[PDB]
């Protein structure tokens, strides 16, 4: 079934940028609901972005609206998080997650517990 | 953490009969519909999306669209119950419920159909 593998993490100064990628494979219906989550140490995984792959409909958490963008490539084997104007509070391990949820559920479900498929995570540090 | 459970992970059902499958989830003293989402699928095909106290209106003629319903009066008892009437051979397979009600979780249930 579905496999997810992140790349793109690193360290930036404030104002800097990183681009994360999530290489996604497996039955497309099983991964139509794509998301980016982040976890700071001492905190729970929190969702920051959502994409329904079939409609292209996206959603960004208030904390990152206007700074981050979620997108996919033509083959839809890769999902991106473009992270501009990074701030120290964005420091976290970032995970891509996938599941089969159609909209509106895909948009509205922010709990990490809902999603069955996960990447291994990539570190983003802003200092 | 928020956990969904099943009383049975496998149902064996006769062709033409009616079947109700169930997932259980944590109750509050009062059912808060604004916070609840109930999602049922078979494999990856959506059957139910109950969101904001409303079922998502389907327009596409499908196998499930007239035979499947969520038993809404069971939600306040912590039961997500999917009733499928006039069971067909094509109804055999793996079902999944995802419930979100603060936290979120999911479980799978297999259905076998005999003829
Ligand atoms: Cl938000
Ligand atoms: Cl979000
Ligand atoms: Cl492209
Ligand atoms: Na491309
Ligand atoms: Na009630």
């Amino acid at each position: 079934q579905v496999q997810l593998q992140e790349s793109g993490g690193g360290l930036v100064q404030p104002g800097g940028s990183l681009r994360l990628s999530c290489a996604a494979s497996g039955k497309m219906s099983s991964r139509r609901c794509m998301a980016w989550f982040r976890q700071a140490p001492g905190k729970e995984r929190e969702r920051v972005a959502k994409l329904l792959t079939t409609s292209g409909s996206t959603y960004l958490a208030d904390s990152v609206k206007g700074r981050f963008t979620i997108s996919q490539n033509n083959a839809k084997s890769t999902v991106y998080l473009q992270m501009n104007s990074l701030k120290p509070e964005d420091t976290a391990m970032y995970y891509c997650a996938a599941d089969s949820f159609e909209d509106p559920t895909c948009t509205l479900v922010t709990s990490s517990g809902a999603f069955q498929y996960w990447g291994q995570g990539t570190q983003v540090t802003v200092s | 953490a928020f956990t969904v459970t099943v009383p049975k992970d496998l149902y064996v059902v006769e062709y033409g009969s009616n079947m109700t499958i169930e997932c259980k989830f944590p109750v509050e003293k009062q059912l808060d519909l604004a916070a609840l989402i109930v999602y049922w699928e078979m494999e990856d095909k959506n059957i139910i999306q109950f969101v904001h106290g409303e079922e998502d209106l389907k327009v596409q003629h499908s196998s499930y669209r007239q035979r499947a319903r969520l038993l809404k009066d069971q939600l306040s008892l912590g039961n997500a119950a999917l009733q499928i009437t006039d069971v067909k051979l094509q109804d055999a397979g793996v079902y999944r419920c995802m419930i979100s009600y603060g936290g979120a979780d999911y479980k799978r249930i297999t259905v076998k159909v005999n003829a």
